[PDB]
RNA sequence: GCUAGGCAGCUCCUAGCUCCUUGUCUCGGGGAAGAGUUGAGAACAAAGUGGCGAACGGGUGAGUAAGGCGUGGGAAUCUGCCG
């Protein structure tokens, strides 16, 4: 993974500031929705068990 | 707020770190709801690096929402389960090395 | 300063004594750096009194280089009568265009002939028929490459600048052609036209396109800058050629490039380094430029080098403060130097 | 040194239905609808319609903001 | 451009300026050294604290120093 | 150099990115210092009004002989922040 080369332009750090805001937001997001579905599959697995 | 959070637990001057589950007005050492493994920061040996974490929780937990903090993202990315700090911008310039 | 031009002066006026008073405005014109709104108005009133027109020109010249003389309609009848009463007909011309870009005068070109009549100089009537040509505003090829035989007759550069300005301000001079440069390229050659020929054959050759700019062009403009044989013109065709891209390549460029001239020259070299990598990619050259100053140190040369840099307004502002806060300069050039270094952050930050 | 309220209050009728925007993006503006000011001429809400460089796309009456902020200049 | 620089970064490494000045001296020297490097030099903890922090704001470019 | 906008009959001048009005004084119908308020560059400023937290985190064990504590539960409830 490269998530680098944020400081470009004098005085403009909204770039890595958009960056963070909606890329890590959206990424923490999505790996939660996938976590929510993987455990409950989990969890009627062991009911079926 | 469970803040998945990283707890000094050890001798003066020398520490280690160690991961537990706590509550954010919770102290430092306070009542945690369990600890996750652990995580040495003491460069070693065998492997003359660092060691330590534990998996198959922090998936569980994150998922009822946990928000941590930044120096135990240092790990949930190495590891993996997270994506890279989004504060990895650049380096320090000119290391060196004779031995 | 100009502290200093209504400093002393007020002695020169009142002191009873015109020659305190010419002896004063030849010490503020020696000085030299004082010309301003005060300049016109007091040196006007004291000239008109020490009865020295030469100097009273001397002021209004650089009254019109360093203050209004354009600005709204900006009328100077008597005092372009004093101008040309110094019998300078350079002088006369001088303030004669300086009102004539305020607005339409006559009186101008003629009281320039008349000083022209009284000083005896060919160039300066030349130039002052070039103010009138330029505040005409119009431009045409045939008459164009008439002029250019003309001032090929005189065998100097001063017609040929003149209808180089009157082109190149009127702003129809070739109409996006390349066998009508030709055959102003020949009008000119009727000269050979050294260092005029030199440089607009640069910026005709190097504008934007006729086909393609290529190494053949790039090189011929040069070596017709070589033919030139002066310091100054080879830095303008360095500069023409910083202002196109290149002939060959960039490490090339800069290969050339880095062959410094004498002074009036290795200041646009500089500068002009800069403001076309700047231009170009970044001003990651013009850092390497402050580095061949800040190694080779060619100080006045240098100095007025990254004066125009800062004058150049590229993106690195404060950059250019951290790369001239620590540097040399001559007399006269820092205090606007690095005030426009800050007016370059004030144009971007 | 001049507001919203400042600028639209100079108009007749309240100058109810004219643009704005703000002056270094000839790309977005809003138009007034009508103007409900508060008291001793300052200080006044309303809504408006959307006119992107001069192009309306707004439909139904939507506030518009800033309407005390202290940078204001007209659209001509 | 040390003095800019500096009188930027601001009025507390008043003599630090000059002591980086007098010796060796360097823009991006600075960017580039580090704690022991700085405390060799009898800086203060402070000083050598907002030293650096600027200084990485440089390195990004956040800081670009101008007299005002 | 190149492009969008008031000034006074497509031209004559005002504001922008690539690479300021009028009145006194004085100069020449336009400029020269000069006051005051339209056109912008930013700083907290007293504070405040506010939002949040000062209920956490620290200290002690007088009291409390179990309305407490440990241990195991429950229903009759709430649960800012997190998801």
């Amino acid at each position: 993974i490269g998530s680098w080369e944020a400081p470009s332009d004098p005085k403009d750090a909204e770039r890595k500031l958009a960056q963070l805001r909606r890329d890590y937001a959206k990424k923490v997001r999505v790996y939660r929705k996938e976590y929510i579905h993987e455990i409950e599959m989990l969890r009627v697995e062991k009911q079926r068990k | 707020v469970v803040r998945i959070r990283l707890s000094r637990f050890g001798c003066k001057n020398r520490p280690f770190f160690r991961v537990m589950a706590a509550d954010s007005r919770s102290p430092r050492d306070g009542k945690h709801l369990e600890v996750l493994g652990y995580f040495n920061p003491l460069p070693g040996q065998d492997g003359g690096k660092r060691m330590g974490l534990k998996f198959d929780r922090i998936k569980y937990w994150l998922s009822v929402g946990a928000q941590p903090s930044d120096p135990v993202q240092r790990l949930l990315f190495r590891s993996g389960l997270l994506p890279p700090p989004p504060m990895v911008a650049m380096g320090r310039k000119g290391g060196a090395r004779d031995t | 300063a100009a502290a200093a031009a209504a400093a002393a002066a007020a002695a020169a006026a009142a002191a009873a004594a015109a020659a305190a008073a010419a002896a004063a405005a030849a010490a503020a014109a020696a000085a030299a750096a004082a010309a301003a709104a005060a300049a016109a108005a007091a040196a006007a009133a004291a000239a008109a009194a020490a009865a020295a027109a030469a100097a009273a020109a001397a002021a209004a010249a650089a009254a019109a280089a360093a203050a209004a003389a354009a600005a709204a309609a900006a009328a100077a009848a008597a005092a372009a009568a004093a101008a040309a009463a110094a019998a300078a007909a350079a002088a006369a011309a001088a303030a004669a265009a300086a009102a004539a870009a305020a607005a339409a005068a006559a009186a101008a070109a003629a009281a320039a002939a008349a000083a022209a009549a009284a000083a005896a100089a060919a160039a300066a009537a030349a130039a002052a028929a070039a103010a009138a040509a330029a505040a005409a505003a119009a431009a045409a090829a045939a008459a164009a490459a008439a002029a250019a035989a003309a001032a090929a007759a005189a065998a100097a550069a001063a017609a040929a600048a003149a209808a180089a300005a009157a082109a190149a301000a009127a702003a129809a001079a070739a109409a996006a052609a390349a066998a009508a440069a030709a055959a102003a390229a020949a009008a000119a050659a009727a000269a050979a036209a050294a260092a005029a020929a030199a440089a607009a054959a640069a910026a005709a050759a190097a504008a934007a396109a006729a086909a393609a700019a290529a190494a053949a062009a790039a090189a011929a403009a040069a070596a017709a800058a070589a033919a030139a044989a002066a310091a100054a013109a080879a830095a303008a065709a360095a500069a023409a050629a910083a202002a196109a891209a290149a002939a060959a390549a960039a490490a090339a460029a800069a290969a050339a490039a880095a062959a410094a001239a004498a002074a009036a020259a290795a200041a646009a070299a500089a500068a002009a380094a800069a403001a076309a990598a700047a231009a170009a990619a970044a001003a990651a050259a013009a850092a390497a430029a402050a580095a061949a100053a800040a190694a080779a140190a060619a100080a006045a040369a240098a100095a007025a080098a990254a004066a125009a840099a800062a004058a150049a307004a590229a993106a690195a502002a404060a950059a250019a403060a951290a790369a001239a806060a620590a540097a040399a300069a001559a007399a006269a050039a820092a205090a606007a130097a690095a005030a426009a270094a800050a007016a370059a952050a004030a144009a971007a930050a | 040194k001049k507001n919203l309220i400042e600028v639209a209050q100079f108009l007749p009728n309240w100058g109810i239905g004219y643009h704005m925007a703000k002056a270094h993006w000839n790309g977005i503006s809003y138009e007034i609808t009508k103007i409900n000011l508060y008291k001793d001429g300052r200080h006044g809400k309303a809504w408006g319609i959307v006119h992107k460089d001069g192009l309306r796309a707004a439909e139904a009456p939507k506030k518009i903001s800033g309407v005390h902020k202290r940078c204001w200049k007209y659209i001509p | 451009g040390i003095p800019e620089f500096l009188s930027g970064i601001g009025g507390g490494v008043e003599t630090h300026i000059a002591k980086l000045e007098t010796e060796l001296g360097d823009l991006p020297k600075l960017l580039v050294t580090r704690t022991l490097r700085l405390k060799k030099f009898g800086i203060p903890c402070k000083h050598r604290k907002l030293i650096l922090k600027y200084s990485h704001k440089y390195r990004l470019g956040l800081w670009k120093p101008r007299a005002d």
